[PDB]
């Protein structure tokens, strides 16, 4: 699933 | 903010940027000292930025306040972003005027069809990145239940709706998570996620601020 933060939810 | 176009300084003036050491989510401003955004934004020692337009320079509106609390949904699963809602209280309260805001939180929810306002500093292009000094803003429209679940089969819960353009072009993306979904002058979704940004037949997909207005009031009356 891809959540929308910034830049990514998997780049934390 | 992808196929969008530039709100206007402070414009949306319940419209926050979570800051740690850069913009990573919206949030949206619901009272002088609380905070409503994504689960899945969650960090410790957030800086909120309310009155914001250029994120990049300072322009004068600003109030830059640390997150004093975070409170995620009790039954929050990162696995499948069910209740994917948290909030945050401001370590000050905000000083509320013309360009820092509260929204209204919903009294019924919304029905398909219904015209919304999506707004945030998250990537205005579907392939590739290209990111916004200015806020964005994005019209689009509560699809129905069928065809949100025909989207994302096995994936849409009843604390999720879908939003958008099902040909694509017109979508939130990455960096506008937590921020707000506003239909007739109500906070009535949460930027979540969705496949990819503005694909055809891969709407947005957001939090059904509705199913949560007791619990928020709760929360902010016993913290
Ligand atoms: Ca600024």
């Amino acid at each position: 699933i891809s959540a929308r933060k910034y830049p990514s939810d998997w780049e934390e | 903010i992808v196929g969008g176009y530039t709100c206007g300084a402070n414009t949306v003036p319940y419209q926050v940027s979570l800051n740690s050491g850069y913009h990573f989510c919206g949030g949206s401003l619901i009272n002088s000292q609380w905070v409503v955004s994504a689960a899945h934004c969650y960090k410790s020692g957030i800086q909120v930025r309310l009155g914001e337009d250029n994120i990049n320079v300072v322009e004068g509106n600003e109030q830059f306040i640390s997150a004093s609390k975070s409170i995620v949904h009790p039954s929050y699963n990162s696995n499948t972003l069910n209740n994917d809602i948290m909030l945050i209280k401001l370590k000050s309260a905000a000083s509320l005027n013309s360009r820092v805001a509260s929204i209204s939180l919903p009294t019924s929810c919304a029905s398909a069809g219904t015209q919304c306002l999506i707004s945030g500093w998250g990537n205005t292009k579907s392939s590739g990145t290209s990111y916004p000094d200015v806020l964005k803003c994005l019209k689009a429209p509560i699809l129905s239940d069928s065809s949100c679940k025909s989207a994302y089969p096995g994936q849409i819960t009843s604390n999720m709706f879908c939003a958008g353009y099902l040909e694509g072009g017109k979508d939130s993306c990455q960096g506008d998570s937590g921020g707000p979904v506003v239909c007739s002058g109500k906070l009535q979704g949460i930027v979540s996620w969705g496949s990819g940004c503005a694909q055809k037949n891969k709407p947005g997909v957001y939090t059904k601020v509705c199913n949560y207005v007791s619990w928020i009031k709760q929360t902010i009356a016993s913290n």
